[PDB]
């Protein structure tokens, strides 16, 4: 029976070699291969296909194969491909990409994804299905950003902070064991998987550690309390001790010394720098030289992604996080000049579009968007994609590897450098489902649906007093995974080995699934996804013109952008 | 150059559900005096006792029709239908309570529609 | 007042269509939020007026035209659903592609 590629694109989503075009940007995703079976596409609905005596089996109980959710017709993207599968959570871990069904009267079915009685159905037919987000620079000053991060398909925050206090507002540190026990009690009420970094300052390793031992998933070295070579080579001592990450933010001010002088202290080992272009923080004016290292793992804040014309002169008057700075002294003007760069930022772009610059980040509330990081990261494909054309590797017009790419920048990347890549990160068997459903129109804007471990989190739905729940206003609701006890069973909270071992969830009285954070000190850049490139990067310290391998970096701001206007009331 | 948010672009040609499975084409009757909506992939001797056809027929047969769909028979009226092999173990368990096993015990089934008084066994 | 949370929701609804009027009384070319909000007031304030759900469902494709929204949005915009108070009770009210 003939079916035209329209009607099963309507009907199933698109197939082999259709193509979606990524909200109104310029980026078209086309499908690689489709693990389902031509005829026995699995639908949920009045006389659809998964029924008892039908796609779905009546016979066998929970623990023999049977799911307990079933993601159908799904248009999985990820670090891994472009590719039509369905998805099997069982127990609230992906337990299956493939084709679900009924073994008895269906073919080619994925052994352990059998449709059962305890199985719920999901239709993500016409929909884009990625993982959920990781977010490794976020300052923890307001409760309602959360919301913010889940509005946008973010599932993880690592970052430090206690609210709005001075040390938060800058930095991303939980400076404590007290101060992390705290805000780990704290971290029971949020619909979100958590990461709390410590304060990774001081020239004994014992205050350092003992904020390890406390709870901390991480150390971050900021300038505000003081990034002397010795607080890293104690925090790096400690981390490399303790397994776990370790994020900088270099000495602007070069008060202690050079980008070199820390390069030193560093002395090879495995470091995450924050915001390696500089606007947000770093060595003026070399500090991107560090995203061409090895064992450095480069990120960046969203605020400066992409390059546009009011950039520059938005960034000028959000400095204020670091420190005030008043425009008729002469010296904390030329602070500003050597801070905002308009070359290293027009460079940044081009480094995250050539694979050197491996991450993205929000650093929110503090010279960052909490919500922003997925739909500027697009914006930055897109915009790439316009200016420097297609890449190297593209072939029959679509943008599969770019997308590929810049998906790793906020999924897959931010795991493997904070350790978590072994239960959250990317769409794979094994894998804490963490999954956000987008609309191909809304894809990077706003999402659809946000699953948090096997249940929907955050949906944009409508009227509750409805008949239905599509009438308006339709917006962004914490869904039942976050009622109750149940947002314990939902949520992770990262912690380290040592404080795991000591039993500080059970001393904490902590209800959420706890996470070990591992295998952090042992990768490099080449663990990144699609951004292993490691090259020499050369500032001019006088005209801050950024070279690679002899050539010049730059473009043009684009006054115009899309996921915009179109899209947002303000 | 008009843009639309979320666009598919198709690729050419058709595509064939239920590829490399035997066909066959049987006349369906619905004597009764209400609608009867026939789902894609339930097993087609366990459908409704007033739908008239050849039942031994629709021993390890489902309707050959995109997946979701349903066919409709109007009281009194005649439909050529295709069916189309089922797949896997080929085994059914449940609907009608006809076959609750492997398909491929033919009389018994049989047996057991005529013990409920299907209309079309021999 | 005795408000229940539907009126809570729905003044949102209102207050949304009015920045939306009055960015459109200035020349500015709608996007799929201000549309929205503007054909779910017209429906909720065409209820409160009395007309039936045939008429709303009607008069729904023409308060804004292809012309009054930026590049893309009527392709956006599939249907719009409102739930209004209508003089014989709450009812839902279904527009099909409101811009043409
Ligand atoms: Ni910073
Ligand atoms: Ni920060």
């Amino acid at each position: 029976m003939k079916i035209n590629r329209q009607q099963y694109a309507e009907s199933y989503g698109p197939t082999v070699g259709d193509q979606v075009r990524l909200a109104d940007t310029d980026l078209w995703i086309e499908v690689e291969k489709d693990y389902t079976t031509y005829g026995d596409e699995a639908n949920f609905g009045g006389g659809k296909v998964l029924r008892e005596g039908m796609g779905e089996n009546g016979t066998y109980t929970r623990t023999e194969n049977v799911l307990d959710l079933l993601l159908t017709n799904a248009l999985i993207l990820d670090y891994t491909g472009i590719y039509k599968a369905d998805i099997g959570v069982k127990d609230g871990y992906i337990v299956g990409i493939g084709k679900g069904g009924n073994p008895d009267i269906m073919d080619g079915v994925t052994p352990n994804m059998i449709v059962g009685t305890a199985t719920e159905v999901i239709a993500a037919e016409g929909k884009i299905v990625t993982a959920g987000g990781i977010d490794t620079h976020v300052h923890f000053i307001n409760p309602d950003q959360v919301d913010v991060a889940l509005a946008n398909g973010i599932t993880t925050l690592f970052g430090g902070g206690t609210g709005p206090a001075e040390g938060s507002k800058a930095t991303t540190v939980t400076p404590g064991p007290w101060n992390i026990e705290k805000m780990l009690k704290s971290t029971e009420g949020l619909p979100i998987n958590v990461g709390i970094l410590g304060k990774g300052h001081g020239s004994s390793i014992a205050p350092i550690m003992e904020q390890i031992d406390a709870g901390a998933a991480g150390l971050k070295i900021h300038e505000d309390w003081g990034a002397t070579p010795a607080s890293i080579d104690r925090s790096l001592t400690v981390a490399d001790e303790a397994d776990v990450q370790v994020a900088i933010h270099s000495d602007t001010l070069n008060e202690a010394g050079f980008l070199e002088d820390t390069l030193r202290a560093i002395n090879g080992r495995v470091i995450h720098s924050f915001h390696v272009e500089g606007a947000g923080g770093g060595h003026a004016p070399d500090i991107m030289a560090m995203a061409g290292h090895p064992n450095v793992l480069p990120s960046s804040t969203n605020p400066t992604r992409p390059f546009t014309v009011n950039t520059i002169d938005e960034h000028l008057d959000m400095l204020m996080v670091c420190h005030h700075l008043k425009q008729n002294i002469p010296e904390d003007v030329a602070f500003a000049d050597s801070r905002i760069r308009p070359e290293t930022i027009a460079a940044e772009d081009i480094l995250h579009d050539l694979g050197i610059i491996s991450m993205m980040s929000t650093d929110a509330l503090a010279m960052g968007r909490a919500g922003e990081m997925v739909l500027r990261t697009w914006q930055t494909a897109d915009k790439m994609k316009k200016q420097r054309g297609p890449l190297a590797e593209e072939k029959n017009g679509s943008d599969n590897f770019r997308a590929k790419r810049y998906v790793s920048k906020y999924t897959i990347n931010p795991a493997i450098a904070q350790g978590i890549a072994h239960e959250v990160g990317s769409i794979e068997e094994g894998k804490f489902a963490d999954l956000v459903l987008w609309e191909p129109k809304f894809f990077g804007v706003k999402a659809d649906r946000v699953i948090k471990g096997g249940i929907i989190a955050y949906a944009q739905i409508g009227d509750p007093s409805a008949s239905i729940p599509t009438p308006q206003p339709v917006m962004g609701r914490r869904m039942y995974g976050t009622v109750g006890d149940l947002i314990h069973d939902t949520n992770i909270t990262f912690m380290s080995k040592s404080s795991i071992q000591q039993g500080v969830p059970a001393k904490l009285g902590l209800k959420r699934r706890i996470g070990t954070v591992k295998n952090c000190r042992n990768i490099g850049k080449k663990d990144m996804k699609w951004n292993d490139v490691t090259t020499d990067i050369d500032i001019n310290p006088e005209t801050y013109e950024v070279k690679v391998d002899g050539e010049v970096l730059t473009c043009e701001p684009v006054k115009e952008l899309p996921m915009a206007q179109r899209y947002f009331l303000f | 150059n008009y843009i639309v948010p979320g666009e598919y672009r198709v690729a050419e040609g058709e595509i064939e559900i239920n590829a490399g499975r035997e066909k066959t084409t049987i006349r369906v009757s619905n004597t009764g005096d209400r609608p009867i909506q026939v789902g894609s992939h339930i097993h087609f001797v366990e459908v409704n006792k007033e739908l008239l056809f050849d039942r031994a027929e629709g021993i390890g047969r489902r309707l050959n029709i995109p997946s979701g769909t349903a066919a409709r028979f109007e009281p009194g009226e005649e439909m050529e239908v295709e069916l189309t092999e089922l797949g896997g173990n080929r085994e059914v368990f449940g609907i009608s309570d006809l076959t609750n096993g492997s398909v491929d015990n033919k009389e018994l089934i049989l047996q057991r529609a005529k013990e409920l008084g299907y209309k079309g066994v021999e | 007042m005795h408000l229940n949370p539907a009126e809570k929701e729905k003044l949102q609804i209102f207050l949304a269509s009015e920045l939306a009027l009055k960015r459109k009384a200035r020349g500015l070319k709608l996007n799929y939020p201000e549309a929205v909000a503007i054909i779910t007031s017209f429906i909720m304030e065409g209820a409160r007026d009395g007309k039936t759900v045939a008429m709303l469902m009607e008069e729904g494709k023409h308060v804004l035209t292809r012309d009054d929204v930026m590049e893309g949005v009527p392709e956006m915009i599939d249907d719009i659903q409102a739930e209004a108070t209508f003089p014989d009770g709450t009812k839902l009210v279904t527009v099909h592609n409101p811009i043409s």
